């Protein structure tokens, strides 16, 4: 039940596990969208659909496995699950038609199919979804002229302009042997730790990733789309959060975790809650929170998202958020600490141990390419428990404290005060 | 003009009046200020501006 890494050409890593029975093998390649320019977007997406729709309808006719996909900024997870029996049959499958060959998939028909349904779901996305447009918003106005800002699906624009030979170009600059791994997680043992390494399976293209001349960097800035005709409201504040590998991960996500998600919907959360839950809910102020502190290999963002529904009331909403992040930075009670503490022990148990292997295959990917090893949640447990006040208190007095921030939403956000009723207001003057 | 010549109640009211009048100019300008805010204060172009304000 241990996490075991080596490194011989491609590194392999498995976390078994004979709790489930869905054995999963793919691979997690260390490129994505952050690793691209932004004149050719949306290519990682075609790559990821190509996929996702051909090689699912071979492979369910032929045999029985479902390959799921995913790509968030760096990642391409191309996770192939299959029964625990049934190993071998879907890494045959998978280095026969995802490293090579190429030919057999990439048809004008089949790559101008999929990109016609690329551009009618990425073009019903832009105007049915509203919290990961502002989310994407979020990035592309916090990172401007940096490889990170560019969104994970692409502009229209930049999807229309590109049939083969840039893919080739970027398949051929992107899909190495450096910086792609391979993942076992489900109930596989060593099976996976010698089948990979064979006599030619292994992946073309030997070389190195090519590397970006710029990494990240950041910015105040506001992208807002006001339009009246949409019902609602949508906000995201954020303020620079701390990049993975650094000892501030956690205390960056504690610090995240104190104020937590909120519904204004539910019976049960209503009653429960810290001070800014009970001053908003005595009016009507707002409908979700969502505090997130994502993190990337370059740089790490700590945001506060909302969809409310109040028009008239979006001042009092933000200057109460802020003044409670104040409150973080200036006092903390230790009954909120070890509140926290244990909220985000359960949420990463249960976000890491999840029985879907998916997502513990992605997760295992991300960590071996990011931190070079895994970290078991062992050593998370015994060095959570050491986070304190004072640690909390200093890490906030250097990222939140009079820092840029940068917001971006779309609906009927008018009511929003510009910039100087949003950020200069975080130390209300009297620490 | 407090009689036939110019002496001490003709100066005397106009000083009176003169220390009461500001405060009905002030009584006056908040009434101003009431009038102003129903409309806002005008664009420098002679042209609507309901489209964006600032605080
Ligand atoms: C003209 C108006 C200009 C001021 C308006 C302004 O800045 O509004 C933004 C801000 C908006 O209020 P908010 O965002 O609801 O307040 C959240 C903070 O907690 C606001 O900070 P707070 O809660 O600390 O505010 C209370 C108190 C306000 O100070 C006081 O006047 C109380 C003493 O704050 C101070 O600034 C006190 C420390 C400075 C003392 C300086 C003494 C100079 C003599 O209001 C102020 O900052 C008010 C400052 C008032 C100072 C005197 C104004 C005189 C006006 C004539
Ligand atoms: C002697 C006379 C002077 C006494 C001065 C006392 C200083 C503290 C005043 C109350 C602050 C407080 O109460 O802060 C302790 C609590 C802690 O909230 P929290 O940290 O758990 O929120 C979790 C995230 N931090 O804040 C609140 O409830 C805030 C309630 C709204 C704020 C109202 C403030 C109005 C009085 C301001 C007085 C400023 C001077
Ligand atoms: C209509 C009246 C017009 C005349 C009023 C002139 C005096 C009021 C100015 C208040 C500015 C303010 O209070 O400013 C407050 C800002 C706060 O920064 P902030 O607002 O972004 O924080 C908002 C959210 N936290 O700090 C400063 O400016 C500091 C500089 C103050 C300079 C004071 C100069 C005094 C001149 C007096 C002139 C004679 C009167
Ligand atoms: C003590 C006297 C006065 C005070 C305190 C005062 C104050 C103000 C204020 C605060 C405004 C808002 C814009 C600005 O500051 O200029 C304003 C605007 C205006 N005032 Fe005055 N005012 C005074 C006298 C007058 C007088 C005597 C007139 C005309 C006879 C006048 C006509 C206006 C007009 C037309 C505006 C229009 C603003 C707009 O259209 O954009 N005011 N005044």
């Amino acid at each position: 039940a241990e996490v075991t890494q080596l490194s011989n050409g491609i590194v392999v890593a498995t976390e078994h596990n004979p709790s489930a029975h869905t054995a999963s093998v793919g691979v997690v390649f260390g490129s994505g969208a952050a690793n691209e320019n932004p004149y050719n977007n949306g290519v990682s997406n075609l790559w990821k659909n190509i996929f996702l729709s051909k090689e699912n309808s071979a492979v369910a006719a032929k045999e029985g496995l479902a390959l799921s996909s995913n790509i968030s900024r760096d990642f391409q997870s191309y996770i192939v699950s299959s029964l625990p029996g049934s190993t071998d049959k879907s890494l045959d499958f998978l280095n026969q038609s995802f490293i090579q060959q190429k030919a057999n998939l990439l048809s004008s028909s089949n790559f101008e199919a999929t990109k016609k349904s690329v551009l009618k779901q990425v073009q019903d996305f832009e105007e049915n979804d509203h919290p990961n447009r502002v989310l994407e918003h979020l990035h592309s106005t916090a990172f401007q002229n940096t490889p990170l800002s560019l969104p994970t699906r692409g502009t229209l624009e930049s999807l229309e302009n590109l049939v083969v030979a840039d893919l080739e170009s970027f398949a051929n600059n992107h899909f190495l042997n450096s910086n792609a791994v391979v993942v076992g997680t489900g109930n596989i043992k060593h099976e996976d730790l010698v089948n990979s390494i064979e006599s030619k399976n292994l992946s073309l293209q030997t070389g190195t990733k090519p590397v970006l001349k710029k990494k990240a960097a950041f910015l105040g800035s506001e992208v807002r789309l006001r339009d009246d005709t949409l019902p609602k409201a949508w906000i995201s504040l954020a303020v620079e959060g701390e990049p993975v590998n650094s000892p501030n991960y956690f205390v960056a996500k504690l610090a995240a975790q104190i104020f937590g998600s909120y519904n204004a919907f539910e019976p049960a959360s209503r009653l429960q809650g810290i001070k800014l839950l009970d001053n908003i809910q005595e009016y009507q102020l707002c409908d979700n929170f969502n505090h997130f502190s994502l993190s990337y290999k370059d740089s790490g963002l700590w945001g506060f998202s909302t969809a409310t529904r109040n028009v008239t009331m979006i001042d009092d909403l933000i200057h109460f958020t802020l003044k409670q992040w104040n409150r973080l930075t200036i006092s903390v009670t230790d009954t909120e600490v070890e509140r926290a503490k244990s909220l985000l022990k359960l949420q990463l148990g249960q976000l890491y141990e999840s029985g879907n292997p998916v997502n513990d295959a992605n997760l295992l990917g991300a960590e071996v390419l990011i931190k070079g090893s895994k970290l078991s949640l062992g050593e998370a447990f015994k060095k959570i428990d050491a986070i304190t006040v004072k640690d909390v208190k200093a890490w906030a007095g250097k990222r939140l404290w009079d820092q840029d921030i940068a917001i971006a939403g779309t609906g009927q956000i008018e009511g929003l005060l510009d910039y100087m009723r949003i950020r200069s207001d975080m130390s209300m003057m009297r620490w | 003009w407090g009689g036939f010549s110019v002496s001490n109640p003709t100066i005397q009211r106009f000083f009176a009046l003169h220390y009461l009048v500001p405060f009905i100019i002030a009584a006056m300008v908040i009434m101003h200020l009431m009038a102003l805010h129903i409309h806002g204060s005008s664009n420098p172009l002679g042209i609507t501006g309901n489209l964006d304000r600032i605080p």
